[PDB]
């Protein structure tokens, strides 16, 4: 959940 | 690909604006920002930015990467704290 977040974050440049 | 974790991730973007620090203090900056580099992955970025073969190209890289650590730092800052 919130690794997944932070991958979107440093790989799809997604807000978190 | 790379399968880093989140915080490698970062460290190797940190790595690269050190190694080629772009201020784009100068209008260079207009025209280029425009680029739509968010929705390029992580390991696509890194590839493009060393398959790159213009000044503007990398600028743009530079500032996703910028704004992705800068997002990353804030994302972790509500997770630690708050």
């Amino acid at each position: 959940i919130e690794n997944d977040e932070a991958f979107a974050i440093l790989d799809g440049g997604a807000p978190g | 690909r790379p399968k880093m974790t989140p915080e490698q991730m970062a460290k190797e973007m940190s790595e690269f604006l050190s190694r080629g620090p772009a201020v784009l203090a100068t209008k260079a900056a207009a025209g280029t920002k425009k680029y739509d580099l968010s929705k390029w992955k992580y390991a696509e970025l890194r590839d493009t930015i060393n398959t790159s073969c213009d000044i503007e190209l990398l600028a743009a890289c530079r500032e996703e990467f910028h704004r992705r650590l800068k997002v990353y730092h804030a994302w972790k800052s509500k997770n630690k704290k708050r």
